[PDB]
This record gives structure tokens, sequence and C-alpha cells, in this order.
């Protein structure tokens, strides 16, 4: 009820700061009774969202001092069964899961710069289970990127990482709407792909990237910049006709920049792949699109 | 679907008739309006009263609805 | 003192060209 | 109330009806129309013919107890 | 002095703006006293192309002709059963239109509005995100299918109790797609003839034949599907032959080209297990009845033009709820603002919510035979 999770919450932040976790373990039944009863709308939702707030002072108190990580799967295990006795059937209680496990991964934004990599992987195989399993969310969505990006960072990308990747490319277009940090993420495995040096599966995480159309509008340069990423789909291992739209973005990119040396192998690199691409009807048309420029005349290799 | 008036000789629409008047509907159209005050209606003025603010009010004000803002009737 | 005389004449051939515009609209309609 | 049958019945009138509501609600939804309907029986309608905002209202009438019948005689 | 300036520049641009109001409006009926040269055209169809300038037409109210093109008219493009435009005196052949369009089309393809998306919806993720994939695909991409090889599926068939927003869900891919919806009530069908309901049939086919991305959305098939029992009526016979002008028509010899069909019921029981086998229809979708969310979510969209306060305990609703779909909630909040607007309470009290509560529930009262599970 409000008023008794008002006197449980009001009433048990006074021995997080000195007490060691038994009042977490009378607090254990005190969360699992209060969403058994669980009032149905805002109530509980907000007054376990503040018991669960006070689980994680708990959790600066006994996960930020020895990480034993056997409390954690602890909380987890009673979060475990928190998440199995109501259903939350699309049910609307689930601010005891969000500003929790967003300050779980606050936590672990804390944790990064301080922790070794094994209880902050069974943290995530925690988070695994509890946002793919319990109502999939958008921003835990974009720590999903940066967890699973952690798990990246452990050994900085391999065959392992690739499958993880490949494992969560194309699993949350469809149910969150999004067009820049998870296309911040297609941009990942391409070099989780050079790595393992496979030009196919390039092609296949090509077939990934032309899914994601209308890359305008999303910041002021995330696509101007993605362009490199862009090129390097088939810079060197490219081939010389499939190439034109490829050797075009090498151009727009220092179309912002007044610079006269990447500008200008942004214009050596718009002209001399015409050299690779042979006998065309798109060749010998287009080396008059691009001739009306002001410094393309002034290389004798132009000229040439 | 319109009566227009065509020239014979250069088949060019002409002008439009003024007497587009629809055989029975027009006819449909109630224009004597008998007089029937309430005095008549004996034992449904609870019908009256849920009748006028189902039906009459919404004539009248439907600020009355809308400035509480969901639905006329 | 002449951009009212060049007007004027315009102002002229505004009436002119206006009784042309009644008789373009005028005598045109006429007929 | 419709029928799966053969040989008899009507599959014609709720094309009037079904158009009725088709022309006045949902086709540009403008509040300019009040829909009266003054049924002797309920049970032979369809029940898509009453269900929120075809017809939102169900006021019955019932029989004059002694007074309107003095009344209205 | 300097007023003349002005005192000419006003009466110039005043005899100006009447004079190419006056003479705009005389040279417009310039063109209409050209137009008195202009000739009314004939209405007429090509019966068949005999040679490359004789063609056998006919006059829609009347004779046969055999008559040419003007110079330019494109003469392949004229095919057998277009509609041409002749010469009065000459007769010979001025244009062609479309063909024809049978306007029983008219009144309701284009009577469908546009719609909010698939936001409006909830708790159907899966209907949405499948659903999706067996519909908007080949559109967006059918070549993806085509790296593969393998054709793209044609429609499927939603069920589960009525009213649970199969309508409302085509309305969202109706806002999704926002092209070509051809969406038919799909029990007008049957008048009193035979072979009218076909040819309507038909011409429909043909008009989605004509365009390439087109959309048919049906609703209530029962009355037009039905079940094909030992003949001894006289009326659902000709639900059989319709049923079969189905039963070709959806395969045909030539398939349908991007002609996506969205079949809606409320019993897919009595429907033909000739129709239920894949590839005419893939697969039957069930939708329930609204959880929680959809309830709630559904119902705060419902919520929003409320002139409400911090007060609104929504589980006093939905958990007082028992399964109400958005038109429920439409009566909801539709009806708990009828009690706002008894005692004239400008703003929204919660307490009438509740109340509305009391009154759709107490109304399920009359309502039995939830389900109809297929196949
Ligand atoms: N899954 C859903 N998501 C969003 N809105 C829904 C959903 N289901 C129903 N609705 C709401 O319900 C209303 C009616 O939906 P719809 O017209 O599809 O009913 P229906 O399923 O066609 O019912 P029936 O076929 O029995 O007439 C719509 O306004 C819609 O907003």
């Amino acid at each position: 009820m409000a008023d008794g999770g008002s006197e449980r919450a009001d009433g048990r932040i006074v021995k997080m700061e000195v007490d060691y976790s038994a009042t977490v373990d009378q607090r254990l039944p005190e969360c699992a009774k209060l969403a058994k009863e669980g009032r149905l709308q805002e109530v509980i939702e907000t007054l376990l969202s503040l018991e669960k707030q006070t689980r994680t002072a708990s959790d600066m108190v006994s996960t930020s001092r020895i990480l034993v990580a056997v409390v954690k799967m602890c909380y987890e295990a009673k979060e475990w069964d928190l998440l199995n006795e109501n259903i939350m059937l699309l049910s609307k209680r689930r601010s005891q899961l969000k500003q929790a496990v967003a300050k779980m991964v606050q936590q672990c934004c804390t944790y990064v710069e301080e922790i070794t990599d094994l209880p902050i992987k069974l943290r995530l195989i925690d988070t695994l289970r509890m946002v793919t399993e319990g109502k999939i969310y958008v921003e835990i969505e974009r720590a999903r990127l940066t967890k699973t990006l952690a798990t990246i960072k452990e050994q900085n990308g391999d065959v392992k990482e690739a499958a993880s990747i490949l494992q969560e490319l194309q699993v949350e277009t469809y149910g969150s709407m999004e067009k820049k940090e998870r296309v911040e993420f297609i941009l990942e495995q391409m070099r989780l792909c050079l790595a393992v040096k496979d030009y196919i599966r390039t092609q296949i995480i090509s077939k990934k990237i032309n899914t994601k159309f209308f890359q305008e509008e999303n910041t002021e340069k995330l696509k101007l910049k993605y362009y490199n990423l862009m090129i390097q789909l088939d810079q060197h291992e490219g081939s010389y006709l499939s190439i034109c739209k490829h050797y075009r973005a090498i151009y727009d990119t220092p179309c912002i920049q007044a610079e006269s040396e990447k500008w200008q192998q942004a214009l050596k690199s718009v002209v001399l792949y015409v050299i690779l691409a042979p006998f065309d009807n798109e060749q010998s048309d287009l080396v008059h699109r691009i001739s009306g420029d002001k410094k393309l005349e002034e290389i004798p290799k132009y000229k040439d | 679907g319109d009566l227009v008036g065509v020239n014979k000789d250069s088949y060019l629409i002409l002008e439009t008739l003024p007497t587009e008047y629809d055989s029975r509907v027009k006819a449909m159209e109630v224009d004597e309006r008998p007089t029937e005050q309430y005095s008549d209606i004996g034992g449904l003025d609870k019908q009256i009263q849920e009748l006028v603010e189902a039906i009459v009010l919404p004539m009248n004000h439907k600020e009355k609805f809308e400035n509480l803002g969901i639905q006329p009737p | 003192r002449t951009r009212l005389l060049d007007s004027e004449i315009k102002i002229m051939k505004s009436e002119v060209l206006r009784v042309t515009h009644e008789l373009q609209a005028m005598k045109d309609k006429i007929k | 109330k419709r029928f799966d049958s053969e040989k008899a019945g009507d599959r014609e009138v709720q094309r009037t009806m079904l158009e009725l509501l088709n022309q006045l609600d949902g086709f540009q939804p403008n509040t300019q129309v009040k829909v009266i309907a003054a049924t002797n029986r309920v049970d032979i309608l369809d029940p898509a013919l009453l269900r929120s905002g075809r017809l939102d209202r169900k006021i019955e009438f019932p029989m004059p107890n002694e007074e309107a019948r003095a009344r209205i005689m | 002095k300097l007023l003349e300036h002005k005192e000419i520049d006003g009466r110039l641009k005043e005899l100006r703006e009447q004079l190419k109001e006056l003479t705009k409006q005389y040279e417009k009926s310039e063109n209409d006293l050209k137009a008195l040269q202009s000739v009314g055209q004939i209405v007429g169809e090509v019966l068949k192309q005999l040679t490359e300038e004789k063609f056998i037409v006919k006059a829609t109210n009347g004779p046969r002709y055999v008559v040419g093109c003007r110079r330019q008219l494109d003469k392949s493009k004229l095919k057998p059963g277009t509609r041409v435009a002749l010469d009065m005196t000459t007769l010979t052949i001025m244009r062609y239109l479309p063909r024809e369009v049978d306007p029983l089309v008219y009144n309701m393809s284009h009577e469908d509005p546009g719609n909010v998306s698939y936001s409006e919806i909830g708790g159907l993720s899966e209907q949405i995100r499948e659903l999706r994939e067996v519909i908007e695909l080949p559109l967006t991409n059918p070549e993806l299918f085509q790296r593969v090889g393998i054709i793209p599926p044609k429609g499927c068939l939603l069920y589960g109790p009525p009213g649970t927003g199969k309508t409302l869900l085509a309305r969202a891919v109706a806002s999704q797609l926002d092209c070509n919806f051809l969406k038919v009530v799909s029990s007008s069908i049957v008048d009193k003839y035979i072979g009218e309901s076909a040819r309507l049939i038909r011409e429909m086919f043909n008009y989605a034949r004509d365009h390439q991305p087109c959309i048919i959305f049906m609703d209530e098939i029962d009355a037009i599907g039905g079940r094909r029992f030992s003949e001894g009526t006289s009326a659902d016979r000709e639900i059989q032959r319709t049923l079969m002008e189905l039963l070709n028509q959806m395969d045909g010899f030539d398939t349908l080209h991007r002609v996506k069909m969205i079949m809606a019921t409320n019993r897919p029981d009595t429907l033909d297990p000739a129709l239920l086998r894949p590839g005419r229809l893939d697969r039957k979708i069930h939708i329930d009845l609204p959880n929680e969310q959809a309830r709630l979510d559904i119902l705060k969209i419902h919520a929003g033009p409320i002139t409400k306060h911090g007060e609104i305990d929504y589980e006093a609703i939905v958990k007082l709820s028992d399964g109400f779909n958005g038109a429920d909630l439409r009566n909801v909040c539709t009806e708990a603002g009828m009690f706002a607007i008894r005692a004239d309470h400008d703003f929204v009290v919660q307490e009438d919510f509740m109340k509305a509560v009391r009154k759709v529930a107490d109304s399920k009262k009359l309502e039995s035979k939830l389900d109809y599970k297929p196949v």
C-alpha cells in the first residue's frame, strides 16, 4: 500500500549508512511482499523504485567495497524471484527496473574505471536476462550497446565479439525506433569483420548497412563523418566499377573543409577511380560532371 | 451527376441548372412544422431531460462539451 | 521636375490603355 | 439480424444503412447531424447498428401506468 | 512639388489592376469564345484492332465503327477494352482515357482515411513486426527475396474476438504505406443478381492489376466466404460461385504483383478449407483481448485531450476493467467525460472513470461467444 511502502521506504533509509546488509535481508520479503501487493498503476512501482534505489545505496555499501558478486547474485536472485511472482504482461509496473537497472549501468559506468572484468560480466549476464526478458527497453538497449561494447573492450574485439554483435544486430531494430546510436553501432561490426578479414561478411553486414536508409537529418554532421565508414566498406578491397558512389562519398566529407590537401585527395580520389572504372557510359559523362571544380585543373596529373 | 445546360451544336457546358431539386427527399423535408410543446408529453419527463441533454444542447452549446473537451453524443 | 511629366504621359496612356482594357474587355465582351 | 442461409432473407437494406453510417460518420467527421431513431422493437436490429457511436443511447419508453392513460386520453 | 508622381502612380496602378482584372477575364472569355469552336468528342471503346490504322470500335450508345487515330495517339497503347474519344463528324479516334472505373470502387477506396501509425496500437509487436515482414518487405525491397530467389508470400488472416481493433490495425497499415488502399466492407457484393458480384470482383482485381503496389483489405468475410455444404439452398450457391471467383482470382493464371490481401474476420471456422491452404493466405494470426499496457497505453492515447488533474488513478479503471478494446476505452473516457458533463465539472475528475467502468462492465451482460479458433 502507499503508506505501507511509505513506512518501509521512509523507514529504511537510515539503516544503510551504518548497518551491513542484514536490513537488506530484512528487505527481500519486504520488496517481495510489497511487489506481491503491487499497486497497479503508479504507487508501488514508484515506491519499489525508491526501495530498489536504497537497494542501490546498499550496492554502494556492499557492491562497492569488496565486489564479491555473490551479494550481487543474491540481489539479482531476489530480482529473479521478484520478476518471477508477478506477470508484468505489458502490465505497467516497471520503474522498479527502469531507474534501478539504469542506475545499475550508472554503477557500471562507475565500475569500468575500477572493476575487473569478472564481476561486471556477471552483472552483464544478469542484465542480458533482465532486459532481453523483462520488456525490452530503449536506453538500456544503448547501454546494451556499451555493455556488449564493454565485452568488446575486454579483449578489444575478436571473432567472439563479432558473434556478439552478429547476434545483436537486427534484433532491436524493429522494437525500438531509432536513427542515431544503433546506427553508430552498425558501424562497429565492420572493424569486427576486418579484424576477421572477411570481405563477404563485410558484404553481409553491408546488407545490414543498406537496410538503414534516411541517413540524413540525424545530427548536424553524423553522416558526413559516417561516410568514412561507408568508404572503409570497400576502400582497398573494393572493385573498379561498383565504387562510383563509394568513391563519391570520399569527396562530400571535405566539402565542408576549406582544406587544400585532404580536400585535394578528395579531388584526386574523386577523379582517379575513373582509371579504376573501365569503359562506361557513366565514365565518359561523369568525367565532365565532376569537371568544373576550380582546383581540379591545377594538377598536372589531371591534365595527364 | 449534375443537370447541366449544353449547346445542341457546339456541345459546350453552358450553365448549371437551378433545378436539381431531388425528388422525394426535398419532399421528405417537413416544411409545415406542426406545433407540439412539451405539455403533451406526460410521463416521459426524465426522457425529456436526457433527451434535451443528449440532443438539444449539442445544437446550442458544443462549448458546454468542448471546454470540458471530450465529444458530443 | 520631369518625372511627373513622364508618369503623367504614362497616366494618359493608362487612361487610353484602360479604355482599351474596357475595349478588350467591353468591346470583345459584346461579340 | 443477418443470416447465413439460402433462398431466404435480405442482403440489401443494410447497404443503405451502412452507407448511412458511411457517408455520415468517418468521412470528414463533422458534428453537424443528430441521428434520431424510434424503433418499436430492438431485438431484430443488428448489433453493428447500436454499438457506441452509431446510436449512443437506448431510451426505453414504458407503458402509461394509470395517469398517462388518463392524461393522453 | 512631388505629389503628382504618386497622384498619377496610384491611378496608374488602379487602372492597371482593373485593366489586368478586366482584360484577364476578357482573355479567359476569349478562350471561351474560341471554345465555342471546340467540339464535344465521342465516347467510344475499342472492340478490337483490325490493322495498323483500321480500328474496330463501338459507339457507347449504339452502333459499331472502324476508324483511325489522329497522328500520334500511340496506337500500340490502344488495347481492346480501352475507352477512346472520337471526332464527332470525321469520327476518327482523338484520345484514350484510362479505360473505365466502375465507381462502386470509388466510394470505398478513396473513402479510406489517413491515420496515426502503429504507435496507436500496442501489445502487438510480434504482430506488428512479423506481419510487417509478410506485408511491407516486398514493396520496400523484394530483391532480398530475389537474393534468396524465393517468391514472397501473399496474404494473411487476423482473428480473435470481434472489434479488438482488426479494422484499427488495418488503419494503422493505412497510415503506414499511405499509397494504394482498396478496403472493402466485403458484404455489399450480392445485390440481387448473380454475376454482378463477380463482375465487381473482376473490376476490382483488374484495377488491382492496373496499379502496381495495390493493397486489399476485407472484413466480415463470412457473409461472402461461407462454407460449401451439400447444395439444397438457393442463395449461398451465389457465395459458392463468388467464393470460386475468390478461389481462382486470388491465384489466377497471372499471379498478383505487389497486390497484398489483408483479411480480417470474426469467425474463421465457417470459411472454406479450400481457402485455408497456404499460398493464398499464408498464416492465421490471432489478435487477443487487450492486456494491461494495451488497456493502459491505448487508454492514455485516449487520455490525451482530457482536462484532468493529478488525480487519475488509472488502475481503478484497468484493474476494475477486464479486457476492453480501443473503442471500449473510447467508451470509458467518453462516457466518463459524460459523467463530467453531469453536474458540469469543467475539469476531469477520476471518479467518473470508475462510473464508466460500472456502466460498461455492467453492459457486458448481453455479450457471449467470445472466441472463434480456426482450423
Ligand atoms: N493492438 C492495438 N493497438 C492499438 N490500438 C488498438 C489495438 N487494438 C484495438 N485498438 C483500438 O481499437 C479501436 C478499434 O480497432 P479495430 O477497428 O481494429 O477493431 P476490430 O479489431 O476491427 O474489431 P472487429 O473486427 O470486431 O470490428 C481502434 O481505434 C484502435 O485504436
